[PDB]
């Protein structure tokens, strides 16, 4: 998994580079390959993701659109804001609170 | 493609040396670009 | 005064380009009295031509009009010269004129952006303009396919069982298969050694990656990119995909399982046709004498008249709609693998810095794709025969017939469509008409499509590698027959689905 | 006639139809 | 202020010719004005048909952008210039080129022919001038003087013979002889891109961005100023009856009186379908030989053929 | 001038002029 | 297409019972720019939409909306006068709201709400 | 009421962006093979 | 027979779609690129 530390260092190197040179960023960190790190980039560290809680507009709009498109979490995330892994997560939740 | 008169290719003591003082200088540019008061490097690096 | 010759043509073109840009804006649309930043304007010029070739939007928040339509004029037309060499070194290259290698290798770079440009736009335009299989097209395809399994008492293949006897067995299958890509060992790299130790893992301790894979089977529904590329076959190109290798064991252990229910309980009729019986050429012989052997099937004395037809689906693989196909899915195996399937379909697509999301078509490089593709195939299949010359053909459930084979003379005989094979997306038909069926066909085409001037002649296409004596007579009656029967058999097929 | 710095994305040196709820629905009935 | 301007009808859109594959960058009519010749980026010459607008012909020897050509009165030859700093003599019998002329150092912009003699001068972004004999693919004079990119050559039969435009904004008139700048004109303030020379008047005009201006041969002294278009002009052009015809490159065109500097039309066209706004612009005008119609060239790809009304009276389109 | 002032002092250099300067040069 | 049993019913039942829809109709305003409020650059559309295939084509550029109390301070170009009525008498008050606008505004606008009615001066040296 | 993609046509047609005055030729491929000369000699 | 088929008449009024004719600026989106796109890749 990332420990809080190489994603600090993550942090810093993106801030310093920029999001396309994932190659010497991924040559910064020990065990990381540049397809990790982008990928980690745009799940979790990016300050544009939100975590916070789901307002219920955002609930009812998760409801809805998780029935109308079953199964297709990364077209069903950028509707709504959130990443897939979080729409799930969040979705199942909610599932199971309701069942 | 290569080219004449060059050495080798760097062994992994040798890179990872040049990662380690890399994500040094690093950490000494964002220290600045925040500008932090706190930090201090001791005599054993 | 050297001239431009073949190696500098790229070099002169941005030379010239920003030679005229310096000129014609920033000193006739000039009041940037000091320096009008000429070098920042040309950075923006350059910026503005990675962001086509990224398909980025590009955008510059307050940058005065003028700037920008001289920006965008000089875009369009570096965009256009780009283009059409694209365009004249594919056809050099298609007919065989360069054996350059540095040219084969810009055009598959620049044929692989152009292609992800227009990808990209198909599915932003499938979300805006709609699905395009309407309400009364998708409920009759489902409603026909529930008709067709439940009159061959189908039973559903169940979820994969974690005390199941063959687990084991169609794991070792399918860690050979990923093995065999790896035969050679050469210098590979860092992915492909993580390929290569996952899959020796997973032979060390068999029962460790079982679990994992029936995990992933219940609880993963977001998963990671895919990559993509182009294989140079010099006359089209060949898509290839990259999976990451943990998602590859999970996908090879479930197309193995799921081939193996498939066939164990006979969900493909013996029409769908890469058969493990026989190959290609004892195809091609068991058709051949399949033709031979239909009754009387070449005497002409009263009229009748034989069409062998074949054709494509033209956009199969492109065209699957992702929510018709969970639900036609689900009707075939559990619902937890039905959902995997259809969210596995739905990632992420990246070429260096292209990056966009498959929400339309269905991805081939996973390695369940060949299930699914002939099992949508078979829906099809149905659309074009029908239920009842389709289930005559498949013959009872409880005594199939084989490849072509009627349990009888007088089932044989009774519909003109005698013999049917379909290949992946290859649809070889063979009909056989009485000469009042001829002419009701003749007439229901002539009547829609009027031929006044005798056109009909002019389209068709006969072979023409065998002599004269041997290709096809174009004979009114028969290039009408051909057309009819072929307007006939594209009428089948809803045109948001496929088509021919 | 003053022209941004360039900063850039690479130099260091959503809609959907309302038919998609007609469909789902339609198939679920 | 002057006598009131002379009645000139108003001119109409009547064709669009859609066959290029990039901008549009030059025009020239036959002399038995039977068809023309357009050159453009995408590094074809096309020959089209005046009546119908028919693609008669198209010619692909260039290796960049076809940026002048020109058709001979007194041969069958036809030449053009591109930015691949070579300059072709196509024969009009064969189809095919026959001649080359070696010798510039960067893009040719344009160029002319001497309506006498066998000789051609082309202008080139090494600020300078050449002019070559017909027949002999080098150039029997490079005139130089200007400091930067050359942009716009004229060359009459009387004297001065050759008229130079550049993008040091100033004019000069050379004798061709001597090959040696007898004047420079240094009234504009930004770049010249167009000059013109009256058919009969012994008068030329030469327009930039701040303003179209008129000045008087040999000497070159100043005439009068035409101002109103505000714009990156591209193109003059005169009518043997006093039309000027000033097409500019953000795709406006005004028409003027030669005579009295009274603009009297402005067409603002619309740019062909799959367009942006921002690529409208006309790179080249050209009057016919009949001088019945008036074909521009255009950023757009596209040729646009205007022709005069009819229907038109000073009390319906009256003089201001 | 801004006007239609004298045209025959406008008027162009005639074809004998025009004929020995082409022959000249 | 009445093709069978099921396919009949469901669309009979489909077609009475279901409405149109709410929240991908919000998702499938522009606030337009009079002689005023135009700005010297544009929205943008038409560069994202031309460097971008996964846009809808938009070829006519349209001017931004320059701004709002920006747009009122290039106006408010003359000054400001208060009397402050404090215990000591009135505190006669000039200000160069045209060099100072956004400050200005500030002070005259919580003067006009009267919320430094009773506002005591805490510190005096 | 659905367009499918190969259709969808952005960019309103020619003869609505001029009018029914002017007429629009589109001229690809042309006439007249290369062997054919523009200016015929004389013989 | 032809009772068994779900799909009527899917093309009445198919009549030519005068795209093959209309010529768009664009490189992208015009016939030539579609045509060349359909036939090379795949
Ligand atoms: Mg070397």
């Amino acid at each position: 998994v990332w420990r809080n530390t190489e994603d600090e260092i993550l942090k810093a190197a993106v801030m310093k580079y920029g999001k396309n040179q994932w190659s010497r960023i991924a040559s910064l960190l020990h065990r990381k390959s540049a397809k990790q790190c982008k990928a980690r980039w745009y799940e979790w560290l990016d300050p544009s993701i939100k975590k916070t809680e789901w307002s219920r507009e955002e609930e009812e709009k998760l409801l809805h659109l998780a029935k109308l498109m079953p199964t297709q979490w990364r077209t069903i995330a950028p509707i709504i804001g959130r990443t897939a892994a979080q729409c799930l997560e969040h979705y199942e939740f909610l599932l199971d609170k309701a069942a | 493609g290569g080219k004449t008169g060059s050495g080798g290719v760097a062994s992994s003591s040798e890179s990872n040396r040049d990662r380690r003082e890399r994500l040094r200088q690093l950490a000494l540019e964002t220290i600045d670009i925040n500008k932090d008061p706190y930090f201090m490097k001791n005599h054993l690096g | 005064a050297k001239t431009v010759t073949k190696q500098r043509v790229e070099s002169h073109f941005d030379l010239e380009l920003r030679a005229a840009v310096m000129h014609d804006i920033l000193d006739m649309m000039p009041e940037g009295i000091k320096q009008n930043k000429a070098r920042t304007i040309l950075q923006h010029l350059s910026e503005a031509w990675r962001c086509w070739k990224a398909n980025i939007p590009w955008k510059v928040p307050g940058l005065p009009t003028p700037i920008e339509n001289m920006i965008l004029r000089y875009v369009k037309a570096k965009a256009d010269w780009w283009t059409n060499t694209a365009h004249y070194n594919r056809e050099r290259i298609r007919r065989g004129a360069t054996v350059d290698k540095t040219v084969c290798k810009k055009n598959l770079g620049r044929l692989t952006r152009l292609y992800l440009k227009a990808e990209q736009e198909r599915q932003h335009n499938y979300l805006k303009d709609g699905p395009y299989i309407t309400a009364e097209e998708a409920v009759a395809v489902y409603t026909t396919t529930v008709h067709w399994l439940e009159s061959r008492r189908f039973s559903p293949i169940p979820f994969p069982p974690l005390s199941y006897k063959h687990d084991t067995k169609l794991l070792i299958l399918a860690l050979e298969r990923l093995k065999e890509a790896y035969s050679v060992k050469s210098r590979l790299n860092q992915s492909q050694r993580e390929e290569l130790g996952l899959i020796e893992q997973a032979y060390d301790n068999p029962h460790e990656a079982l679990s994992r894979i029936k995990r992933h089977l219940l609880t993963q529904r977001a998963f990671k990119e895919v990559g993509i590329e182009f294989m140079d076959l010099y006359s089209h190109l060949v898509p290839v995909y990259d999976v990451e290798p943990l998602e590859k064991i999970t996908d090879a252990y479930l197309d193995q399982y799921l081939w193996y229910e498939a066939d164990k309980r006979r969900l493909f009729p013996p029409w769908i046709k890469p058969a493990d019986t026989e190959p290609p050429p004892l195809l091609v012989y068991k058709w051949c004498q399949g033709i031979n052997n239909l009754q009387d099937v070449w005497e002409t004395s009263e009229g009748e008249c034989n069409v062998m037809l074949e054709s494509r689906f033209e956009k199969m693989y492109e065209k699957i709609d992702l929510t018709l196909l969970n639900r036609l899915l689900r009707l075939i195996v559990d619902h937890n693998i039905a959902d995997y399937m259809t969210a596995k379909n739905n990632v992420v697509i990246n070429y260096k810095d292209m990056n966009h999301t498959n929400s339309y078509g269905i991805i081939r490089g996973l390695q369940f794709a060949s299930f699914i593709v002939q099992y949508y195939g078979l829906v099809m299949d149905l659309l074009v025969l029908g239920l009842h010359r389709a289930s005559e053909m498949a013959g009872p459930p409880q005594m199939p017939n084989d490849f072509l084979s009627f349990q009888d003379i007088a089932t044989e005989a009774a519909h003109p469509i005698r013999l049917f094979c379909r290949y992946i997306d290859r649809i070889h038909i063979f009909f056989r008409f009485t000469a009042d069926e001829a002419r009701d066909l003749i007439q229901r085409y002539l009547t829609e499509h009027p031929d006044p001037n005798n056109e009909n002649i002019v389209g068709y296409n006969n072979k023409k590698c065998w002599p004269r004596d041997a290709r096809m007579r174009l004979m009114k009656h028969d290039v009408n027959l051909g057309r009819a029967v072929f307007w006939d058999i594209k009428n089948r097929l809803p045109r948001s689905v496929t088509t021919v | 006639w003053k022209i941004p710095p360039c900063i850039s994305n690479w130099k260091n040196a959503v809609h959907i139809n309302e038919n998609f709820a007609k469909l789902a629905e339609a198939l679920y009935i | 202020t002057m006598p009131k301007p002379q009645w000139h009808p108003p001119w109409k859109l009547y064709r669009v010719i859609s066959g290029h594959l990039g901008w549009v960058r030059c025009i020239a009519v036959e002399p038995g004005n039977q068809w023309f010749v357009t050159g453009s980026a995408d590094r074809t010459i096309k020959i089209w048909d005046l009546a119908s607008g028919k693609l008669k012909l198209s010619l692909t020897g260039h290796i960049s952008t076809v940026r002048g050509v020109i058709v001979s009165t007194r041969s069958p030859y036809l030449f053009s210039c591109g930015e691949d700093k070579q300059v072709k003599c196509w024969d009009l019998e064969y189809n095919k080129v026959i001649r080359h002329y070696h010798g510039h150092l960067s893009a040719v912009y344009g160029l002319d022919l001497h309506p006498t003699i066998d000789v051609l001068v082309t202008c080139s972004r090494d600020s300078t001038a050449r002019i070559w004999d017909v027949r002999t693919k080098a150039s029997v004079h490079t005139l130089s003087g200007h400091t930067n990119a050359v942009a716009t050559v004229r060359c009459q039969a009387a004297e001065p013979q050759i008229i130079t435009g550049s993008h040091d904004t100033t004019i000069r008139l050379w004798d061709l002889v001597a090959g040696k700048t007898r004047v420079t004109l240094t009234n504009h303030k930004k770049s010249v891109r167009a000059v013109v020379l009256h058919p009969r008047h012994y008068t030329f005009a030469s327009g930039s961005p701040d303003n179209i201006k008129q000045w008087k041969f040999p000497d070159g002294s100043f005439i009068q100023n035409l101002s109103g278009h505000n714009a990156i002009i591209n193109t003059l052009t005169v009518n043997s009856d006093g039309v000027l015809v000033s097409g500019a490159d953000n795709g406006t065109m005004h028409l003027w009186d030669w005579r009295t500097g009274y603009n009297f039309q402005r067409v603002h066209a619309a740019v062909q379908p799959g367009s942006l706004d921002s690529e409208s612009g006309i790179f080249a005008c050209a009057f016919d030989q009949s001088e019945s119609r008036l074909l521009t060239a255009e950023a757009d790809k596209t040729i646009k053929v205007y022709r005069e009304d009819d229907t038109a009276t000073e009390e319906t389109h009256p003089v201001s | 001038e801004v006007m239609n002032a004298d045209d025959p002092d406008l008027q162009r250099p005639d074809e004998e002029a025009i004929k020995e300067i082409t022959e000249k040069t | 297409k009445n093709t069978n049993a099921e396919t009949r019913e469901t669309l009979q039942e489909l077609y009475k019972e279901f409405k149109g829809d709410e929240i991908l109709a919000a998702t499938m305003e522009k606030k337009k720019v009079d002689k005023l409020n135009a700005a010297h650059y544009s929205t943008g559309k038409v560069s994202a939409s031309f460097t971008s295939t996964a846009m809808v084509p938009e070829t006519t550029h349209e001017a931004a909306a320059i701004d709002e109390d920006v747009l009122r301070y290039q106006f408010v170009k003359k000054k400001g006068y208060v009397r402050l009525h404090t215990n000591k008498g009135d505190l006669n008050l000039e200000l160069h709201c045209d060099l100072t606008p956004k400050t200005c505004e500030n002070f005259i606008r919580l003067c006009k709400k009267h919320y430094y009615d009773g506002t005591i001066f805490h510190r005096s040296i | 009421e659905v367009v499918l993609h190969e259709d969808k046509k952005y960019y309103p047609t020619a003869e609505e962006v001029y009018g029914p005055e002017v007429e629009t030729i589109v001229q690809e491929e042309d006439t007249q093979p290369l062997t054919e000369p523009i200016i015929k000699p004389v013989k | 027979w032809d009772d068994d088929v779900v799909f009527k008449n899917c093309a009445k009024g198919v009549d030519d779609q005068k795209k093959d004719k209309r010529f768009v600026n664009d490189t992208l989106r015009s016939e030539f690129h579609k045509k060349f796109m359909e036939k090379y890749i795949k």
